[PDB]
RNA sequence: CACCCCGGUGGGGGAUCCCUCGGCCUGCGCGCCGGGCAAGGACGCGGACGCACGCGAUAGACGGCACGAUCCUCAGACACGACUGCCGGUCUCCGACAGCGGCGCAGCCGCAGACAACCCCCCGGACUUAAGCAUAUCACUAGGGGGCGGAGAAGAAACCAACAGGGAUUCCUGCAGUAGCGGCGAGCGAACAGGGACGAGCCCGCAUGGCAAUCGGCAUCGCCGAGUUGUGACAGCGCACCGCGAACGCCCCGGACAGGGCGGCCACAGAGGGCGACAGCCCCGUAGCAGCGCGCAGCGGAGCGAGUAGCGCUGCUUGGUCAUGCAGCGCGAAGCGGUGGUGGCGCCAUCGAAGGCUAAAUACGCCGCAGGACCGAUAGCGCACAAGUACCGCGAGGGGACGGCGACGAGCAGCCCGCAGGGGCGGCGAAAGCGUGAAACCACCGGGGCGCCCACUUGUGGGCCCCGUCUUGAAACACGGACCAAGGAGUGCAUGUGCGCAGCGAGUCCGCUCCGCGGCGCAGCGAAGGCCAUCGAGCUGCGCACAUGCGACCCGAUAGGCAGUGAACUACGCC
RNA sequence: GCGGCGAAAGACCAAUCGAACUGCCUGGUAGCUGGUUCCCUCCGAAAUGUCCCGCAGGACAGCGGGCGCCCCGCAGGUCUGCC
RNA sequence: GUGGUAGGAGGGCGCGCCGGCGCCGCAGAAGCGCAUGCGUGCGCAUGCGUGGAGGCACCCGCGGCGCAGAUCUUGGUGGCAGUAGCACACUCGGGCGCGAGCCCCGAGGGCCGGGAGACGGGUUCUUCCGCCAGGCCGCUCCGCGGAAGGUGAGCCGGGUCCUAA
RNA sequence: UCCCCAGCGAACCCACUGCCAAGGGAACGGGCUUGGCGCAGUCAGCGGGGAAAGAAGACCCUGUUGAGCUUGACUCUAGUGU
């Protein structure tokens, strides 16, 4: 909007005082220019780069918050609240053994989730991929789909290649949880499976009570 | 100005201020992790870090701690032994400005 | 008189063709074109930030320097015929 | 809560008053007028604003000086 | 997921590809799948559709129809195969643009040096199939 | 009858919505011009060729290699290789010379010109802030001049320090909005540390004298030259680098299935795009899968830096203060000298200037690539379109508008009328017939006659001046407003303060980094020497309000400056 | 172009002249004019004081609102009494 | 208990997009038009028509988030208004032609410049064909549209010449 | 010329506009109040009114907004001179 070399007329020919395009000949030639109210203006505070897109928190306070969105996966009222599917599943927390890691192909990983009772579970997200109801579609973010299975791993039982292509199972290590995974679209009570592995490790990360963990330092 | 307040301090007035952004260190990082593994792979047996010395830190505020030095003295590199020059060849700093000052910090160094 | 009267006489046409820039921009009496600054061996400083957007490199065919981005995008192999050549000696 | 231009959509003067303004730089910029026109402020508020204290020390050292 | 963060899953970046594809590109994309039968002896899945090949339509208005491939057009992406027609006005009768993906190819032609080029892509992917399974046999 | 209002149909116009081969932003990569004729231009080049784009008399695919069957408007071309891709040839003319410079020099070379984001050197404003203003500020900026490179510049202490001492530069954090400068006003404002990224060190000169041991050139193992006014030294590079990639059928609706229903299947592949609606299995793709070699030899090493440093004066500059830097001029050193926040002198301490090189971390546009809580055709770049185009200006320069049928298969001219444009019966298609088609407005038709509010039995009564705005006071003979659509104005950052919320709490703070003993707090007072509690909840984040600096709610001066362009009008002088 | 040129009118210097035109600084600054976009609910002013090159403006105070905390008796009043 | 400007506060309505979560759509989405209903109100929901591919609700989060005004900006459209205005020294006959006040021919009556160069224009020149567009009316005409054709130098002008300021 | 016609065919301007009298009112109303009237909405004249349209009053004042110009203004400065 500023690309011109524009001038007001200033007053007294019977026009608006607003910057004017310069020159003649054509028809963006005495137009008005620079405003926020003229057509090819410059909006009036165009947004910088310099806008502050992060935002800082507290390290022990998110610390606090991923333990509760961790206590929230643990109560089966919960859990079904938020949409997912968990009549069949046994326990709520389901814990599946460190033998998670012989499955080699997803075949036999997905004949494993229908076994645990998240075949109903798997299809409602597989059917619900529909395309997005905004612009966000021409922005490379065409198709949304519900969000399903949650499976918590450690690095010694790495199921990766297994169950990353199943539609309906996100996967995340135990030493990074992410409130993204844990409660996706801050409604708390996502359906996560956890790993032997994962499971154990829960205590080392955040401790007991009274106690420090072992593996953060300095976190009750 | 209107209301009690500190005072404003505020040095925008200049309109040849820049502004840094960090967008690039999320990326910087992943490309410093690259290349610290490349220098790795680089010198396979050698070790990525000079061995540098123990120091004593300078003022007053800080003379309590030590840190770690830029480079052995070549009177420390004779006393241990060796010659600066070699001393180099191998994974050893040496620094010509820094003066032996006292037995203390000498006799940890040649150790 | 001022105006219309006097556009009449406004048969004279002092900036003719640049033999350097091609803009109808030399001065017949002056001897200077006043685009490129022609005959100063450098360009005349543009007085525009968009003089150039119009008149600076890339804006023309750039003939030569799609040859070298093409060669040094190859690793500067150079010609074809004499490539085989050094490469059996 | 959101901003508070949110609610002055549709009253004129939008929240600066139709007999006052909102004007661009009345009183000055900065804290200028500490001496004429914002005396009251600075009589009030900040004293010890104006002035010298004491004996100045050309490159105080920091460290030199840690005490705690 | 696409784990080539070099390669684009932009859509604006996909389309302008697709449109603005040159020939040698718009020939790829212009396949077909094979038949049941074929497949069993090329192997592969599918293969650039080319002037007389026979072959079956599988959507549209066509659907069911067999005929030989009469004329591909690169720009605007169409096969247009034998026997399946309609007429203009005048009597005419002209050839409907299917598009490669909803034929299906029964009979490959083979004839100028295609054979040859059918042979490679059945060689490169029983040599890639005998590497895969060297690796998942060690 | 006109007029007005409401509706219907038709116009009118292009809002809305949906779309998007475009933009914007961020990251990464690249970072490669030029007498071997560059940038830019001019003119030409297609069988039918205007524009655009491509190209250069080898002129609209010339060669090699790869690809493998179409290109298409006509005509034609084509396995003796269509259409393509990669690379190379060819590459007109104007535009870099009154050229300038190096080398004994039969001659061989270089400089010029482009680039202007980043970087280095010089020159250097004013608007602005100070509620005026002159110093100050803006700002050692903008701008102009010069010069490089893929980075540049800097850089191995005549440094910091005052310790138990550190140890090139650059960058980050931090010191710190601090010390300090400042009509001590507005405002401005660093450094050592500590932590970190990255790390790297070197060289010329005073080199032999039992012989210049050195180099340049050549038509070359021999000349000629340089040179004693002094020449002299090898550790790093290079090649290779794929082609293939799983898995779907039936029924319904429909112009068409990617939809719905049922049943499977593949997945180290359920990223994305295409396909006649929304596809893991139709297609393109996607996940997945591949390396290496070759080198490093010798003979001086205490060499040392002068019209300088410094001092005096001056001008500029800086936070730099009885001078921080820089320059000019005067004076002009030493064997010891410089410095110690910068008066003199003395101490003590610490370094060695006036010669040179040096990676990395750092900066950055074009361009390429990839992304995105961005914009979605009055938006987003000025340009989604024959956009820096059309067009305007003597000139420097200025600079728009304009997107959408469908299955790109059909979509025609049969009959009647008209010179014709066309009309009417038809025709194609699911429909639209260059999507949707709002409002202003208009035609006709139908209905009805307050502009609004109230009341009811709908035409009466009662109540109502024109909104916005400034104002003591607007219906005002105050100003703005023809109508309608679209657009259109308190935002962003920094720093505070207050409140609320949140985590922890004598502590607290992840986000500079590969790892903060950094900040603030647990206690203050004083100019300081000095004194030191009888004593106190904070830190960090999030959110709002508010203050200030910034374009600062939006729009608006007259001015001022810097750099340019014009005597085609006109003024004068000359030929 | 703080320049030209003028038988002098501040005339003329490209329809521009008591300092041309172009681009930039520049979104110059404006105590001045104009405008400042949803609804309902709760409350609701001031046009005064002091100072200011202050008088079309500010800052402080007063008045409005919002948020609080604390249990201390509160009053634009009359009566009685003394000044 | 109930007015309210400047003003402050609260709770909602509405918009673009986000993370979720419930869904809808070629058996017709958004948008639009007209109705009906709900709503103190912002607004919401439905019906019918159109439309032809997306969309809705809620919870969250981000914000270039709501218009009657700015001699607002851009675009479109009215009234004004079939108004102001636009050829009014020509006349008669004939022709071509669908069509004639203006085009052509003949006659009569009038009027005034015409013809060569420069600068400037650049194909306007000339021929053939056209027109339902342009020409302040009309056109069969044309400086218009389309297709062509045309510019030949020792002697003309410039350069290969000379100098002027 | 106007006027009337065929063909062609704008602009200014525009909150909205039945007309008066007095009153009140921002102290000179088209709209308000109370009275007086007129209304087929057409053609041509016309200049009383719309405090008619032009143009963010050029006069005047204000601005801590200018510029031109002057000098015994303030602070500087090219030039001349020492
Ligand atoms: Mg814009
Ligand atoms: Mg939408
Ligand atoms: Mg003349
Ligand atoms: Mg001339
Ligand atoms: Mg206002
Ligand atoms: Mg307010
Ligand atoms: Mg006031
Ligand atoms: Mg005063
Ligand atoms: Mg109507
Ligand atoms: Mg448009
Ligand atoms: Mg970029
Ligand atoms: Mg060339
Ligand atoms: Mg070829
Ligand atoms: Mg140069
Ligand atoms: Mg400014
Ligand atoms: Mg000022
Ligand atoms: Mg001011
Ligand atoms: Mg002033
Ligand atoms: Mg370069
Ligand atoms: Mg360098
Ligand atoms: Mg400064
Ligand atoms: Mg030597
Ligand atoms: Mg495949
Ligand atoms: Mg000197
Ligand atoms: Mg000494
Ligand atoms: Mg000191
Ligand atoms: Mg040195
Ligand atoms: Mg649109
Ligand atoms: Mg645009
Ligand atoms: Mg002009
Ligand atoms: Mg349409
Ligand atoms: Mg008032
Ligand atoms: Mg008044
Ligand atoms: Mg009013
Ligand atoms: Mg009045
Ligand atoms: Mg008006
Ligand atoms: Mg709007
Ligand atoms: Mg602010
Ligand atoms: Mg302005
Ligand atoms: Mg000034
Ligand atoms: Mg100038
Ligand atoms: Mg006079
Ligand atoms: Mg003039
Ligand atoms: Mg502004
Ligand atoms: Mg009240
Ligand atoms: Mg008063
Ligand atoms: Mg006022
Ligand atoms: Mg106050
Ligand atoms: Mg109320
Ligand atoms: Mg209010
Ligand atoms: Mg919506
Ligand atoms: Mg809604
Ligand atoms: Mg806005
Ligand atoms: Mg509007
Ligand atoms: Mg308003
Ligand atoms: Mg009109
Ligand atoms: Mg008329
Ligand atoms: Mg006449
Ligand atoms: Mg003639
Ligand atoms: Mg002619
Ligand atoms: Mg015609
Ligand atoms: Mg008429
Ligand atoms: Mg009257
Ligand atoms: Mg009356
Ligand atoms: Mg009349
Ligand atoms: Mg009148
Ligand atoms: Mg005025
Ligand atoms: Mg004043
Ligand atoms: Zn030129």
């Amino acid at each position: 909007g500023m690309q011109h070399s524009a001038h007001s007329w200033g007053t007294g020919r019977a026009m608006a005082r607003v910057p004017r395009v310069s020159g003649s000949g054509t028809t963006r030639s005495g137009q008005g220019a620079f405003a926020n109210f003229c057509r090819k203006g410059r909006l009036a505070h165009p947004t910088k780069v310099i806008r502050r897109w992060q935002r800082k928190f507290n390290l022990n306070a998110k610390r606090h918050a991923e333990a509760m969105a961790l206590a929230a996966t643990a109560i089966p009222p919960l859990v079904e609240s938020r949409g997912h599917r968990i009549a069949g599943v046994k326990m709520i927390p389901l814990v599946v053994s460190n033998s998670i890691k012989e499955i080699k192909s997803t075949k036999e990983a997905f004949e494993m989730l229908k076994r645990f009772g998240l075949a109903e579970e798997l299809a409602r997200v597989k059917e619900s991929k529909c395309i997005r109801a905004g612009k966000g579609k021409m922005r490379n973010r065409r198709y949304v789909m519900k969000k399903g299975l949650l499976i918590i791993y450690d690095n010694q039982s790495d199921i990766q290649k297994a169950f990353r292509n199943i539609a309906g199972v996100d996967l995340a290590c135990v030493d990074s949880l992410s409130l993204l995974d844990l409660c996706p679209g801050s409604h708390l009570g996502r359906l996560v499976m956890w790993t032997l592995g994962a499971f154990e490790k829960l205590n080392e990360i955040y401790g007991q009570y009274g106690k420090e963990a072992p593996l953060t330092s300095g976190y009750f | 100005m209107k209301h009690n307040n500190t005072l404003p301090n505020n040095h925008f007035k200049k309109t040849a201020i820049r502004f840094k952004t960090w967008f690039n260190q999320p990326a910087k990082k992943e490309k410093r992790i690259q290349l610290r593994k490349e220098k790795a792979e680089k010198m396979y047996p050698m070790p990525v870090e000079k061995l540098r010395p123990i120091v004593r830190c300078s003022s007053i505020r800080y003379n309590i701690k030590q840190r770690l030095g830029r480079g052995f003295t070549p009177e420390e590199c004779r006393a241990a032994g060796l010659d600066y020059n070699y001393a180099r060849t191998i994974g050893i700093a040496v620094d010509m400005r820094r003066k032996n000052m006292n037995k203390e910090t000498f006799d940890q160094n040649v150790e | 008189s001022k105006g219309t009267s006097s556009f009449g006489k406004k048969n004279k046409r002092n900036h003719i063709l640049c033999v350097r820039c091609g803009s109808m921009s030399y001065h017949k009496q002056k001897l200077r074109c006043s685009s490129c600054g022609y005959p100063e061996k450098k360009l005349r400083n543009r007085g525009s930030p968009k003089a150039r957007r119009r008149r600076g490199e890339g804006t023309g065919r750039m003939r030569h320097l799609k040859k070298v981005r093409r060669a040094a995008r190859n690793g500067f192999k150079g010609n074809a015929i004499l490539r085989a050549l050094r490469n059996a000696n | 809560k959101d901003k508070k231009t949110r609610k002055l959509r549709g009253h004129v003067s939008h929240g600066h008053g139709r007999v006052g303004k909102h004007r661009k730089h009345p009183g000055g910029r900065g804290k200028c007028g500490g001496m004429a026109h914002r005396k009251t402020l600075f009589m009030k508020y900040h004293p010890d604003h104006f002035g010298k204290r004491g004996m100045n020390c050309t490159h105080l050292k920091k460290n030199a000086r840690y005490a705690p | 997921m696409k784990f080539n963060k070099e390669k684009t899953a932009s859509r604006r970046k996909n389309r302008k590809a697709h449109f603005t594809a040159n020939s040698t590109e718009r020939r790829i994309r212009m396949s077909s799948p094979l038949s049941k039968e074929l497949r069993e002896k090329y192997g592969f899945r599918s293969f650039p559709i080319r002037r007389n090949d026979k072959v079956v339509v599988m959507k549209g208005r066509f659907k069911g129809n067999t005929g030989t491939v009469v004329e591909v057009r690169r720009k605007m992406y169409k096969v247009y195969v034998d026997s399946c027609e309609a007429s203009k006005m005048n009597g005419r009768k002209v050839r409907v643009g299917i598009d490669a993906s909803n034929l299906k190819i029964i009979e490959l032609y083979q004839g100028d040096g295609r054979d040859k080029i059918l042979e490679r892509k059945m060689n490169n992917r029983r040599m890639q199939m005998e590497r895969a399974a060297k690796i998942k046999m060690e």
